[PDB]
């Protein structure tokens, strides 16, 4: 007989840092000897910078896949009267010296020496796209999702209202028009009260956004370990080129370079084949968040439990560093209430069989209600149709009908 | 990549500074990425140019509570 | 070309060791060419396995594609092609698919004044399928992809409640089919 709207956050990643590993400085540098030893050594830099290189292409192309959707780009109107609804957190606002909305700015707040890495041949490429570029097209998609609908996903945007917009997803997952345009402001308040709760559980807990978290630990004890293992001593005398070049002569430092190197090459290897394997999953998550966004954001999805838990209506698409976190508005109900069914009757003779719904009674008649909502309806032959007898069907009851031609007469 | 011309038709940017390419302050549908919302690419005389991204085509929705468009 | 590197060998061939070195001290030079060529054989192999998983979730994809656009038709928008997709072409490729996806563009737009209820005396006729619009003088129903001018009728407005809670209202009359009979 009621709901209970609620938002539920989900938060997937995208893409990760670009990291490009110099060969030579991160092996030996400032050491021609070495150099030398090296390429005799094989071709192994050109394989592991090819792999880079692919790595940051596919990073790249993921990016681009998840975030850069749509071909033009919306501008929300300066005057907003969305149906009395409060858009003011998930909108971006001029005030602020970023583009960023207030919950984005919540969001980039919670994730957080690189000179080291740096001088020992590892480098982090910057990504291609900046934040406010990503932030440009989630207030794009904002606006095309709210001042639009779902038509701009697939082709041109047609203006349409807020309210309209929301009776044209309940028509989607099957509730009547008579619920929105007779508890609109019990609908708006409960979504306003839903964004105010969401937004203090994201202030007080800073354990929602855990996986970006979880990916930029995972990348700094890979680098930091990558670091550690330069450090390691291999069997060798030394750790460092120069200790065995000042002490052994270049013949004699032939087996230790050889040594050496047969095992930086093999922690190398390591390297990246994890990061291959930490990018297979992140394109595979990536791939996942496209799909969730081009089938929650760009339209209404009917699959249970994909875009978010409950009876879903719309996505709020939120920028995040190294990510991306989606708004499921959904639509749970509430407020049940037990009664007495029937699944057909018969009027005289025939079966009367519902077009949509069941017949339920409170105790002395019986009404016509929908599947989510108690709408209690006078039982006509507008939603029931005759077919056959009631002499097959299990559990009939003996009912009347109302005739809507029988008082003209 | 991150070493500055300082250290070193010059252009500097987030990834590091570049030579030979001239910036254009129009933003184009660029080929080339090059890094940090900037790009690349060889447009008319001829001579290779960088410039920032265009986000898209811009298209201003008009939103009325009274007014719809169908096809 | 990673065969043909000496990997910390004087040679990057067997035969040269064997006819140069003795076995016993070219057993050194045998394990040191073992140790690094059987290490590219298992990058090779790891590559290959890397590789070989993600065309399995390539072709697991085009799958469920091909299940979902060509066996039958999918309400998931951006699944099957951009727009509209009615039913989808397979074609054969070398060592991949290709698909032809048939979309529904729509085009042609044009304004319209719309309102979210009509209530004729007292009581609010919401519509089944379509919505209300008007070109300036009298309303029509049409459907939401096309636009069908159709007359206002009871057939497709069902009656519940009162037009006194819904914002936007709008006074219009409404054809009743059974008006003429009488
Ligand atoms: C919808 O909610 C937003 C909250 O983000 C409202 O903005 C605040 O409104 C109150 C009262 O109107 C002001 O005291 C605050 O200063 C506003 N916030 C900021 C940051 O300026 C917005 O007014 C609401 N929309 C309505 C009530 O129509
Ligand atoms: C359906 O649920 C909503 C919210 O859960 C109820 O609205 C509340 O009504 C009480 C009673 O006056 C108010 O004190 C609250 O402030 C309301 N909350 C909101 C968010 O509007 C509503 O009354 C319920 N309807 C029925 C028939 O039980
Ligand atoms: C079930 O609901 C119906 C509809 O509200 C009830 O019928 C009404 O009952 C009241 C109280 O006796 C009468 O004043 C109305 O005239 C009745 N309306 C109709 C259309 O018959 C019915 O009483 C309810 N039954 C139970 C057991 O609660
Ligand atoms: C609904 O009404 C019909 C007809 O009045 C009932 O059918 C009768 O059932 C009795 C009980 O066995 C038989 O003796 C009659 O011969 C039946 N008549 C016909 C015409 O079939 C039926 O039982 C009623 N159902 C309920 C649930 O009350
Ligand atoms: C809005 O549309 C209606 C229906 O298409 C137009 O009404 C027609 O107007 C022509 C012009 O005189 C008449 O010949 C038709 O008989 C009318 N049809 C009906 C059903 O009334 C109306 O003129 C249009 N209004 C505007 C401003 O374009
Ligand atoms: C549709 O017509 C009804 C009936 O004339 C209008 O209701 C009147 O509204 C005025 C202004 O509030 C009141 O002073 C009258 O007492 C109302 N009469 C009745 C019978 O309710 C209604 O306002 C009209 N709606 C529109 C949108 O024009
Ligand atoms: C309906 O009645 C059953 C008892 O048979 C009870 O277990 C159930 O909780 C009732 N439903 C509601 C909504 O209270
Ligand atoms: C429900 O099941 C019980 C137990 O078998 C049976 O006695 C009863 O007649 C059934 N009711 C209907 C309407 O079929
Ligand atoms: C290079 O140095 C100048 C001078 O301080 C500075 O303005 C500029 O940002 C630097 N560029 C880079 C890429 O560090
Ligand atoms: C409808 O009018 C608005 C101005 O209110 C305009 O921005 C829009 O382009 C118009 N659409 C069509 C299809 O004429
Ligand atoms: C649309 O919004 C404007 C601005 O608040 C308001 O004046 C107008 O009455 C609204 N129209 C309807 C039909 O609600």
């Amino acid at each position: 007989t009621n709901f209970t709207i609620s938002v539920t956050t989900e938060i997937l990643p995208v893409s990760m840092t670009k990291t490009s590993v110099d060969c030579t400085m991160y092996i030996c540098g400032d050491s021609t000897e070495c150099s030398n030893l090296l390429l005799q050594y094989g071709s192994f830099c050109t394989q592991l910078k090819r792999a880079l290189t692919g790595i940051a292409v596919e990073q790249d192309k993921n990016t681009q896949e998840v975030f850069a959707q749509v071909k033009q780009i919306y501008k929300t109107p300066p005057i907003k009267y969305f149906g009395g609804f409060n858009f003011s957190q998930i909108l971006p606002d001029p005030s602020k010296p970023s583009k960023r909305s207030p919950i984005e700015d919540l969001l980039f707040n919670k994730v957080t020496l690189i000179c080291a890495q740096k001088f020992k041949g590892l480098t982090v490429l910057p990504p291609l796209l900046t934040d406010e570029m990503i932030a440009q097209y989630t207030s794009a998609l904002l606006a095309g999702t709210i001042t639009s609908g779902w038509t701009f996903g697939a082709g041109p945007a047609l203006q349409i209202p807020f309210p309209m917009q929301m009776a044209y997803r309940f028509n989607g997952i099957g509730v009547t028009q008579n619920v929105l345009y007779e508890n609109q402001k019990l609908i708006a308040n409960q979504f306003n009260s839903a964004i105010g709760k969401i937004q203090d559980s994201l202030s007080s807990t800073p354990s929602a956004l855990g996986k970006l978290q979880d990916v930029v630990n995972h990348n700094a004890q890979a680098l930091n370990t990558l670091v550690k293992q330069l450090s390691s001593k291999f069997g060798a005398i030394s750790s460092v080129l120069n200790d065995i070049f000042s002490r052994l002569d270049k013949c004699e430092a032939e087996v230790q370079i050889d040594r050496l190197i047969t095992g930086r090459l093999q922690s190398l290897q390591t390297y990246v084949t994890q990061q291959l394997i930490r990018a297979a999953e992140i394109r595979a998550s990536a791939n996942l968040a496209a799909t969730k966004m081009s089938e929650c954001v760009l339209g209404q999805s009917k699959r249970v439990d994909f875009c978010g838990k409950g009876y879903h209506l719309m996505s709020f698409p939120q920028s995040a560093p190294h990510g991306v976190v989606f708004l499921h508005v959904t639509y749970v109900p509430a407020q049940e209430k037990n009664f007495t069914t029937a699944p057909a009757i018969c009027h005289d003779g025939k079966a009367h069989f519902p077009r949509e719904g069941v017949f339920v009674s409170n105790g002395t008649h019986w009404f016509v209600t929908q599947r989510n909502f108690y709408e209690p309806q006078i039982i006509t032959t507008d939603n029931t149709f005759v077919s056959g007898n009631c002499d097959v069907v299990i559990g009939i009851v003996n009912n009347t009908v109302y005739d809507p031609l029988q008082p003209e007469l | 990549q991150g070493v500055n011309c300082t250290e070193v038709n010059v252009f500097q940017t987030r990834a590091g500074c570049l030579i030979g390419a001239e910036y254009v302050n129009n933003s184009y549908e660029c080929d080339i990425p090059i890094g940090a919302g900037i790009c690349a690419s060889y447009q008319t005389s001829q001579s290779i140019i960088a410039y920032t991204m265009s986000l898209g085509a811009e298209n201003s929705v008009a939103y009325s509570n009274n007014s719809i468009a169908i096809p």
